[PDB]
RNA sequence: UGUGGUGGCGAUAGCGAGAAGGAUACACCUGUUCCCAUGCCGAACACAGAAGUUAAGCUUCUUAGCGCCGAUUGUAGUGAAGGGUUUCCCUUUGUGAGAGUAGGACGUCGCCACGC
RNA sequence: GGCGGUCGCCUCCUAAAAGGUAACGGAGGCGCCCAAAGGUUCCCUCAGAAUGGUUGGAAAUCAUUCGAAGAGUGUAAAGGC
RNA sequence: GAUGGAGGUAGAGCACUGUUUGGACUAGUUCAGAUAAACUCCGAAUGCCAUUCAUUUAU
């Protein structure tokens, strides 16, 4: 779609030269994108995962999973298997459209332009964004929203050393500092 | 004035036929809890892990790889 | 809550089996396809009211 | 008195010492040792009495290693009570010591202070003893 | 990330198929290999540890299609060739695959041309 | 011979470090029309393929750092037969460890297919 | 002797490397539960730790890398997996 | 007497669970040293079960 051209036409020559890759298999990629919502409020009101899921599906053409307890802790009134949050996974074209709407439309709606921190790379080459609310997107609306909540993002790639992903990630967008 | 004092009946577990002994079909070879010993050629397992012959032959206790044991029965 | 029970055949009316159930878990009557020895056949047996 | 935190069993058997030490028969951390030549039980109070006597004599400190720990409990019944019902209540702690075991170690102090201190510790104890030094290996400083 | 190889994940299922299936000389073992461009087949007895017949996908002379149709030819070939060696009573080891796709094609062709399963 | 497959034998067969290789084969890789699939996702499993590449798996070769297999002689115990106080200790005769070591070891045996 | 406790059944130690073995010896459980928590066919692999991530904190839920078992097994403990 | 076997005791060991002493360290793992009846990576002497076996003997 939009970036396969961009890879095979701007970036793969760059990255293949910057680290002197003897093969093109060696060039990193983007494998997944996984979205998280930590609700933690089906504890009280059962009608909270519902809105979380409505918003996340307004984003992407995909009904999200439902993550449950996985154990029972009394600090949060948790039994086992109390459905807590929802998640989504994105392959192929769902990833490039979503990255494009992240870099070119949605993200800059956030003010105080701190972009993306750099203590955010796991030490192995995958990256995780951060979002506080939901209003940052053109798929969301004004009134329908009722809570200030936002979503976690993780972008996983095939890279050994962090800096390789640093470049392969800035080169496609994601306006770092 | 003690609160101990109770036990259960002994169960007579162990080996009921020897290595190198000839045996007729159906005879018990070993009573156990769980598989301490495993079943081999021409031997079955019961409902509570007892091992029995299926065929008449001689009994041979062997070694199952590195850390397990086997019983087999071999007809003449 | 657990109660012993009898399942009765539905064509020849012979009580062929004895079994269990929990009657706050299963409120209605059990129903199984069991071999009926009088007719030498598999038949719908049902629990005696 | 030394006491084990958190035992797993409240009572246990006693026997059967049958002397010969299984473990530390050489000096490990100090320069001088106190080795038992008979086999006996040694209690909390005997160890503390010996330790206090040994440390008081060494003005300017030095260092002292106690190498014997009471793991095993006692029990006992009371006067005026007939034989019969279950074990008594636990009263005490002990360690069994077999002949050969080194029990204390001292360093940082010349011979005579160390020898006098080990002499004063042994009169507090129910065993016969010797005094030993680190003798000869690949390296003994 | 580390994608695992598929061949080890199917060795791990093959070793559990084989706790039941095994082949003697009255009832040899019809095995199957399925690679990215072929499928193979051997007829194996295990007390002696040997092969009695075989047929391979695109090694010898099969072609006339390159859909699943390559498999049915191999099934028919091992059927004929094993009936040449006095063999009718084999047992089928799937490998670790499903009895579903182009392994089912080979198996079916085996059952039409001489081998009772 | 080389490679693919499928088997026996207690890892002496394993782990980690290092190199090399694409002849066929093995793989990664490319797609979702059709058989089938995701408690979301063609990721997997299923199928259609053959642009691209030896980077990763795979194969071969070097390495005794980690595991594994370890003798010999000395002890500890203990069958029989005897002696002191009998808590415990000792002497004859037979058996003999666990530790700790000298050494071994980077597999060995077999069937099928194709290529040289 | 009385008062106190105990009286059937299961698991461990005592128990002396087959089986068996006392004491008002040392420790615990049972008098049920499950219509699936039974049968069978396919498929799967755990507990933790470290790193990042908005609410969210040590610890709910996401991603990666180490991880032979340090988990689970309706219910006591042993033997098994 | 010879040959095969089942089994965890006397040792002694710290891989697993309890109990425990010194030292280095750091997050803000390590080096040594002990110990056990209900601990075990290990493991005897003897006893026990067998055998178309052998030599004496009489059950
Ligand atoms: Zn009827």
């Amino acid at each position: 779609n939009r970036l396969k051209e961009k890879y095979i036409k701007e970036v793969t020559p760059s990255l293949v030269e910057k680290f002197n890759y003897s093969s093109v298999m060696q060039t990193p990629k983007v494998d997944k994108i996984v979205i998280n919502m930590g609700v933690g409020d089906a504890v009280s009101n059962a009608k909270n995962l519902d809105k979380a899921v409505e918003e996340l599906a307004l984003i992407t053409g995909q009904k999200p999973l439902i993550t449950k307890a996985k154990k029972s802790i009394a600090g949060f009134r948790l039994r086992e298997g109390m459905p807590i949050g929802a998640k989504v996974t994105l392959r192929g074209e769902r990833m490039y459209e979503f990255l494009d709407k992240l870099v070119t439309v949605s993200l800059p709606r956030v003010r105080d332009f701190h972009g993306v921190s750099k203590k955010a790379f796991d030490g192995r080459g995958n990256y995780t964004l951060g979002i506080k609310e939901q209003l940052i997107f053109p798929e969301v609306d004004y009134d329908l929203v009722d809570k200030v909540r936002g979503m976690d993002i993780v972008i996983v790639t095939t890279a050994n050393t962090d800096e390789e992903s640093r470049e392969l990630l800035a080169q496609l967008g994601m306006p770092f500092q | 004035s003690t609160s101990n004092g109770r036990d259960s009946e002994s169960k007579r577990l162990g080996a009921k036929s020897a290595d190198g002994q000839t045996v007729t079909g159906g005879s018990i070879l070993y009573r156990q809890r769980g598989t301490k010993i495993y079943p081999g050629v021409n031997v079955g397992i019961g409902g509570d892990d007892t091992l029995f012959a299926k065929v008449d032959g001689v009994v041979r206790f062997e070694r199952k790889g590195r850390d397990k044991k086997q019983v087999s029965v071999y007809p003449v | 809550m657990r109660v012993n029970i009898t399942l009765e055949c539905t064509s020849c009316k012979e009580r062929n089996y004895l079994t269990n159930k929990n009657k706050r878990n299963n409120p209605d009557r059990l129903e199984k396809q069991k071999y009926c020895p009088r007719e030498r056949k598999v038949t719908l047996h049902r629990e005696t009211k | 008195m030394l006491v084990p935190k958190r035992v797993k069993h409240r009572r246990e058997f006693r026997g059967k010492m049958r002397g010969e030490a299984k473990g530390g028969k050489e000096v490990a951390f100090g320069e001088w040792g106190l080795q038992a030549t008979e086999s006996h039980w040694i209690t909390n109070r005997q160890i503390e009495a010996a330790r206090i006597a040994m440390t008081r004599y060494m003005k300017r400190g030095g260092k002292v290693w106690i190498k014997i720990f009471p793991h095993k409990s006692y029990t006992s019944k009371a006067i005026g009570v007939r034989m019969g019902k279950g074990k008594g209540a636990p009263e005490g702690w002990v360690s069994p010591v077999k002949r050969g075991k080194i029990m204390f170690e001292i360093a940082g102090v010349p011979e005579e202070v160390a020898r006098e201190a080990l002499r004063l510790a042994s009169h507090k104890l129910p065993v016969k003893t010797k005094i030993v030094k680190r003798e000869e290996m690949g390296g003994e400083s | 990330i580390t994608k695992p190889d598929k061949n080890k994940t199917r060795q791990k299922r093959h070793r559990r198929v084989r706790n039941k299936i095994s082949g003697t000389a009255e009832c040899p073992r019809l095995n199957i290999f399925r690679s990215n461009k072929n499928i193979y087949a051997q007829v194996i007895d295990d007390v002696a540890g040997v092969t009695l017949a075989s047929a391979s996908a695109l090694d010898k002379e099969i072609s006339g299609g390159t859909k699943t149709e390559t498999a049915a030819a191999v099934g028919k070939l091992v059927a004929e060739r094993a009936a040449e060696k006095g063999i009718k009573k084999v047992v089928f080891d799937r490998g670790g695959y499903l009895y579903h796709g182009r392994v089912q094609a080979l198996a079916e062709a085996a059952r039409e041309n001489g081998l009772e399963f």
